[PDB]
């Protein structure tokens, strides 16, 4: 099948295209693992609150870790609440008060302006995407975390 | 900076937006005084010494050198607009940048880009859905005066303004004669297949229209005629030189008495074919290719005219309209060469002219279609060069009225009535895209103001004026008729536009508007630059 | 992060770790970046604390162990059979971009295309060198089309 | 570091560009204005090759002149437009569009809007044109007495006029023996058949016109006559030789015989050549290209005359003048291509050089012009008098029709419009009548060329021409005083007033629209 791509100048056009691609990727990835995920920052949230839960059971300095690693999942949110023109602090309490009482597809909904179900908005992302995203930027940590000098050469 | 090693420069937040903004303003600026029947003309220099006077948005935003990435947007949109259209190449620049100028005024209030971007779009949609309620259709006026009034329109501000009923006849017998006859669900008019030729000399009074075809070339000798009274026409696409083998074949001669008999071959095989041509009774060849001096003898001695050196293009146009065949080759389905009677076009008049010290050939009365030209007479070549840029947006604008029957009022009657009903509009929404809608139709504003400005008149007021008449249109009724007075500049009052004869097509209008709302979109979405250093 | 020029040699791996995602997923190229920003700053506190960077390692590995346990246990079970739920995910990845205006014509493209592409009964990927992108300057992004067809530019 | 957005491109803008148009445009006038009448003086130049101009027309003097400003360009080329269109009155266009344009500025400066001003012009044209034809007087032109009146009454101006019975002469008898008429209809008086020769040395009063053609060129080898009395001339375009020909031709030999009989056969084809030409029975050969001397040897046995090398347009005049037609193959020669209409071919010395004349022509429609002289820039002087004078003679044979000079006509159109100006009511009545009082520049600059008091009689011949009828009356160039052209003589032809005023009109027109400049953006 052909695709053709009409704009008024070649940057939009590139764009476009650009976009269209995304939505190819995205629905490729659908194909290859038939699985669905909310999106709007409820599983960087969930998995949050998750691993800070987790991390009481573990003893030592591998806890402390581990609470770290909780604390750099909520930046995915606050970016939300902060290009949105929202309140950062008390979008982030809000989201993992309402997490931490039963229902887990909340988010952060901008049409309205706040917090609500975001399945009722109709939003929604492949699983391959997000588990693709954490194990490769672990990866690339764990890598980074392995370097101690720096040497010039020819 | 300090972090994000880059050897480059960058550039974030509210300083990039306004840089942007003042570079498109900046654009406007320079076009700004040439829109309407008032505003004059510009001339350009280069670093040699060339002169270019003009008053045409596409080619003066072609002739500048521009590096700022947001004008350059704006002189593509220009390029655009001359290409799809050809005509309104200046007030979407205008348009676009007061968009853009509009916009980052509601941006620097913290109003999220995005509200904006979304009004811009729904402003558009309804702007154009609603233009399709302005709409006259030109078979309901008579057709005639319809066309003419459209090129008189078109034709004002240029150079050949004050000309405009003799120049407007011209331009729509022209536009008339090139009509084709295409499978008849509609027909088309190809124009620019109307050749265009200037000469100095003359006033631009004595232009001339030929009922024919103009040739930019001469005879081939001088012992040939200058002037066939039926003239049957062969046109050929291959030079009539003594032949040589290709590259493969070679001469390898190991008898002497055998070298004389090839030698005179080369010189007989291009004679044989020239007879062929003439037993048929051709009086006139034309080739795109080149012709010996030794081949010139044989036309000179028939009594025939031959060209050399023909453009391809001019050479199509005149075998289409002659009713001639091109031939690339003799040969035919068989092993052997021939030219047939039946592959000959028909004129009833070829002449050689003399125009002011140069000469040029005329093909007139094609008896298998009309076809036209046009010969433009001026000053000096700075005129005359004018002359056929105005000349080229009439003849644009009288094909798009043939194509869509509608047209439209002018003088600034539509940006009125948009704004007016696009704020009318905007209560129901009750959001922030109703900023966004009003901030649209108080930008639609800028050409009546513009139009005003230039003329030396008070925009103010009048502008007020325009607003009151269109309010008072677009409710009671009884007074619809009030949605067409458009502007008078001449006096300085407000005057019905349609039956004062001021129209243009309604596309010139809905492109400009769909194409300035996509500029101005996709210039309002940059928070960032980073320019890189020269390698 | 491929346009510009970063010099840092630790900043030219995360855009390579930006080309793996596209690789991979063909989408979240941007949170991937995010994400090992935000680990690699949290990793300062550790190390000012006396932690050894190879405890960290081996806590990040367990951390990444649970979570993915966790967004597999948040996902949602699809057939390709319903088209409603391909267009919300096409639409979601599509309304970031500048062409969200025109995603009421874009969504069901894509989706169309990659369910001409493909057989649904026994399809376990899809090459994307099976659609031609053809790019024509003039017109706008409204007038874009997908063509059952052939298209060629000479 | 250094944005910028045009790249050190030069902008302005406002009135100050109007000013500088119209003072860039005047000073262009300035240069010329004493260059006008009988009593005109004349100007040396200096071209960047060393030579020199010593000359007094217009044209000549404006396009030796290295400018920068656009407006004076465009000056210049509407001096090279009129030049060309009709070769005379390259000094008075440029004066009038000077006025014309100086009368604007006043409304300008008045807060009144260019296009008016336009309108006017383009109004006032249209009226100038009808009231030119109005007047006009009809000449016929079997009548050669009118005819060297005109033409004479057009060269007294110019530096010749000494001799002027002389040239006029020349001028008539040169076009009457290029007017030709061909298939079809199509009757042209070109002026590429009438070429001009100069020879420095002698004097002048021996100048003419030949009834044939004259070359510099010598017989090929001495024992050709140098004397025919009637001959038969055969033109060829080809060469007399054996050349290569095009197919990658190449020869392997391996016998004895096979060399020597190769240089033979070469030899043979010359021969067979020349009896296709010895067959027609000429007596002179005339080609473009080369001559071999075994042909040579030929053509001697055969009592002929050969001359070599001679250029195309050469050949074109004599094929026009003796009656033949150029042959590239003397295989197809035939009787019809041999010129039997020269009645002498003679070979002189003129000053250790040799030249070959072709005259006595029954009825040729070609010439040439012989000019002796001082020295070069006298003879050039003189070619571009006589360019003038011929160019005058074919516009008036193109349109039989005279008005009158001496600035009779500026008056006359000038007092129609003034009183056509007072039915009319609007701002546009005022310009209207400027361009009327700017016709008045012509007969001022006479007045002052020729030393009298221009405040006094510019107003005594408004007086008289506001009579009834008194439309020929103007200023007799050379004393001073008012008389009638009726008595004096002094008719120009209509074309040239014509183009004059269209020209001047429409390049004011073009110069009032200009509202801004922008310099060095790189093409
Ligand atoms: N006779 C007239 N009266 C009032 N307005 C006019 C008249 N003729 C043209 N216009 C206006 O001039 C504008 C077009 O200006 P123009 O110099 O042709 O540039 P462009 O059409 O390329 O934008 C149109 O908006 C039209 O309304
Ligand atoms: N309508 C929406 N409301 C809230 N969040 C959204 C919406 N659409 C997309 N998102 C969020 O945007 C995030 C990423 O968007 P995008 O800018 O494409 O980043 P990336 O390219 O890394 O996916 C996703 O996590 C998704 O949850
Ligand atoms: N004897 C004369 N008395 C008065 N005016 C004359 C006389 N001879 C020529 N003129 C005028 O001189 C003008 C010609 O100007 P001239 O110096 O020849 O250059 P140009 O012909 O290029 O203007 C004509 O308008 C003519 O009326
Ligand atoms: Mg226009
Ligand atoms: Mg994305
Ligand atoms: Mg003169």
């Amino acid at each position: 099948v052909t695709i053709v791509v009409r704009g008024s100048n070649k940057l939009v056009i590139e764009e476009a295209e650009r976009s269209i691609h995304d939505a190819l990727c995205v629905i490729r990835c659908l194909v290859k693992k038939r699985a669905l995920i909310a999106g709007g920052g409820a599983p960087e949230i969930e998995l949050a609150l998750r691993l800070t839960e987790y991390s009481r059971t573990l003893s030592g300095m591998e806890s402390y870790c581990v609470r770290a690693f909780a604390d750099a999942m909520e930046v995915i949110p606050s970016t939300l609440a902060e290009n949105a023109g929202l309140n950062p602090i008390s979008t982030v309490t809000e989201l993992r008060n309402r997490h931490a009482q039963g229902e887990k597809t909340a988010g952060i909904n901008v049409r309205k302006g706040g917090i609500s179900n975001i399945l009722e908005e109709l939003v929604v992302q492949p699983l391959l995407v997000s588990v693709s995203a954490l194990t490769l930027a672990t990866e690339t940590v764990r890598s980074i975390l392995k370097i101690d000098d720096v040497v010039n050469t020819r | 900076e300090g972090p994000l090693s880059v050897f480059g420069d960058r550039s974030t937040g509210e300083t990039i937006r306004s840089q942007n903004v003042m570079a498109a303003a900046s654009i406007a600026n320079i076009v700004k005084s040439s829109l309407g029947p008032v505003g004059l003309d510009k001339m350009l220099v280069d670093d040699i010494g060339d002169v270019t006077i003009t008053n045409d948005g596409a080619t003066i935003l072609k002739l500048l050198e521009v590096e700022h990435p947001a004008a350059k947007v704006l002189c593509e949109l220009a390029d655009l607009q001359d290409k799809e259209v050809g005509d309104g190449t200046t007030s979407v620049v205008i348009i676009a940048a007061e968009l853009l100028k509009n916009a980052d005024e509601l941006v620097k209030q913290k109003i999220h880009p995005t509200s904006v971007i979304s009004g811009y779009r729904l402003a558009c949609k309804e702007a154009v859905r609603y233009i399709n309620e302005n709409l006259i259709v030109n078979t309901d006026e008579l057709g005639r005066d319809c066309l003419i009034n459209a090129a008189k329109t078109s034709m004002s501000s240029k150079i050949i303004g004050i000309n405009g009923d003799f120049f407007a006849n011209m331009v729509v017998d022209a536009v008339l004669a090139i009509k084709y006859t295409d499978i008849r669900g509609q027909p088309r008019y190809p124009v620019n297949s109307v050749n265009i030729l200037k000469a100095h000399g003359r006033s631009q009074m004595e232009s001339m229209l030929i009922s024919g075809y103009a040739l930019n070339c001469v005879v081939g000798s001088q012992g040939m005629p200058k002037r066939i009274v039926n003239a049957k026409i062969a046109c050929l696409d291959f030079s009539l030189q003594k032949t040589k083998m290709k590259l493969g074949v070679q001469v390898v001669i190991t008898d002497p008495e055998k070298l004389d008999q090839i030698r005179q071959r080369e010189s007989d095989i291009t004679k044989e074919r020239i007879q062929k041509i003439l037993a048929t009774g051709a009086n006139v060849i034309l080739t795109t290719g080149g012709i010996d001096d030794m081949c010139l003898k044989y036309f000179v001695e028939a009594g025939a005219m031959a060209v050399r050196r023909v453009l391809k293009r001019d050479l199509k146009r005149i075998a289409k309209a002659s009713g001639a065949t091109i031939l690339s080759t003799l040969a035919n389905l068989e092993g052997e060469e021939t030219f047939e009677a039946a592959m000959l076009g028909q004129a009833e008049e070829v002449v050689q002219e003399r125009i002011c010290d140069d000469e040029l050939i005329l093909i007139k009365n094609t008896k298998a279609r009309t076809s036209a030209s046009i010969i433009l007479r001026g000053a000096n070549d700075f005129m005359c060069d004018e002359m056929e840029r105005s000349l080229h947006d009439a003849l644009c604008v009288v094909k798009r009225v043939l194509e869509s029957k509608s047209v439209v009022p002018g003088g600034g009657a539509v940006e009125a009535a948009l704004s007016i009903y696009l704020e009318n509009y905007a209560t129901s929404m009750g959001s922030r895209e109703q900023l966004a809608i009003a901030e649209f139709a108080r930008s639609l504003l800028v050409i009546p103001n513009t139009l005003a400005v230039n003329a030396a008149q008070d925009s103010t007021d009048l502008v007020a004026k325009l607003r009151a008449f269109h309010n008072e249109a677009q409710v009671n009724p009884e007074r619809k008729n009030l949605k067409w007075i458009g502007l008078d500049l001449s006096n300085g009052k407000p005057r019905d536009n349609k039956q004062a004869g001021v129209f243009e097509p309604t596309i010139v209008k809905v492109k400009s508007l769909k194409f300035a709302t996509e500029a101005a979109i996709t210039i309002l979405r940059i928070d960032d630059l980073i320019k890189l250093h020269p390698e | 992060l491929k346009q510009m020029q970063v010099l840092h040699p630790a900043a030219r791996m995360l855009v390579e770790l930006s080309k793996a995602q596209d690789i991979e997923a063909g989408d979240g190229t941007t949170s991937v970046v995010i994400i090992a920003g935000s680990l690699l700053d949290s990793c300062t506190k550790l190390l000012q604390k006396g932690i050894h960077p190879t405890i960290i390692s081996e806590s990040f590995q367990k951390a990444l162990e649970k979570g993915i346990e966790i967004l597999t246990d948040m996902s949602r079970p699809v057939e390709l059979s319903d088209r409603e739920t391909l267009l919300n995910s096409a639409t979601t990845s599509l309304n970031s971009k500048v062409v969200s205006q025109y995603s009421s014509l874009l969504s069901p493209m894509s989706v169309n295309a990659v369910m001409k592409v493909i057989d649904p009964a026994t399809a376990t990927s899809v090459d994307l060198r099976d659609i031609k992108i053809v790019k024509k300057l003039g017109g706008t992004i409204d007038d874009c089309e997908l063509v059952e067809g052939l298209v060629l530019t000479q | 570091p250094v944005l910028v957005l045009s790249q050190n491109t030069k902008r302005e803008s406002g009135r100050k560009v109007q000013s500088g148009n119209i003072n860039a445009a005047k000073t262009i006038a300035d240069i010329i204005r004493t260059c006008l009448g009988p009593k005109s003086m004349m100007k040396m130049l200096l071209d960047p090759m060393g030579g020199i101009v010593m000359t007094n027309d217009g044209n000549a003097i404006l396009r030796e002149i290295q400018v920068q400003h656009p407006a004076a360009k465009s000056m210049i080329e509407i001096s090279r437009t009129q030049d060309e269109e009709v070769g005379d009155g390259t000094t008075s266009v440029i004066i009038l569009a000077g006025e014309m344009l100086s009368v604007a500025e006043h409304f300008l400066e008045q807060q009144m809007h260019p296009t008016v001003v336009i309108s006017a012009y383009r109004k006032a044209l249209d009226d100038m044109i009808s009231t030119l034809k109005k007047i006009s007087i009809p000449v016929d032109i079997s009548d050669s007495d009118m005819m060297l009146n005109i033409i004479n009454s057009s060269i007294t101006t110019k530096a010749i006029s000494r001799w002027s019975s002389l040239a006029c002469n020349i001028a008539l008898d040169a076009v009457k023996m290029v007017q030709f008429e061909e298939n079809g209809r199509k009757e042209i008086d070109i002026k590429k058949y009438a070429r001009v020769e100069k020879i420095p040395g002698g004097i002048i009063e021996d100048s003419c016109v030949l009834r044939g053609v004259m070359i510099n060129k010598d017989v090929t080898h001495p024992r050709m006559r140098r004397y025919i009395k009637n001959p038969r001339i055969v033109l060829l375009d080809s060469s007399l030789e054996y050349k290569k020909g095009e197919s990658q031709t190449d020869i392997e030999i391996t016998r004895e015989e096979d060399f020597t009989r190769i240089l033979q056969m070469e030899e043979e084809y010359i021969q067979q050549l020349c009896e296709d030409i010895i067959q027609l029975k000429p007596d002179v050969v005339i080609t473009e290209k080369g001559i071999s001397d075994l042909a040579q040897h030929y053509l001697m046995r055969a009592n002929i005359t050969a001359i070599r090398r001679v250029r195309k347009t050469d050949n074109n005049r004599i094929a026009r003048a003796c009656g033949a037609r150029i042959v590239s193959r003397p295989e197809e020669l035939r009787e019809d291509d041999v010129g039997t209409g020269a009645g002498l071919l003679e070979i002189k010395k003129i000053g250790d050089e040799y030249f070959t004349f072709i005259t006595d022509c029954k009825d040729p429609k070609a010439c040439t012009i012989l000019l002796r002289g001082a020295s070069k820039e006298i003879l050039s002087e003189v070619e571009r008098n006589l360019q003038d004078a011929m160019q005058v003679c074919r516009n008036v044979l193109l349109d039989p029709q005279l008005v009158p000079g001496g600035g009779a006509s500026e008056m006359a159109v000038a007092h129609a419009l003034t009183e056509k100006s007072k039915a009319m009511t609007g701002v546009e009545q005022w310009p209207y009548r400027a361009v009327a009082q700017a016709l008045e520049v012509i007969p001022r600059t006479l007045i002052q060329n020729c030393g009298a008091s221009t405040i006094r009689l510019l107003t005594s011949l408004r007086a008289k021409h506001t009579q009834e009828n008194c439309e020929t009356w103007g200023v007799n160039g050379e004393t001073g005083t008012l008389v009638d052209m009726k008595e004096l003589g002094i008719w120009e032809p209509l074309a040239v007033k014509l183009q004059t005023y269209k020209t001047a009109v429409e390049t004011a027109v073009l110069l009032l629209r200009i509202d801004d400049i922008v310099s060095g953006h790189k093409k």
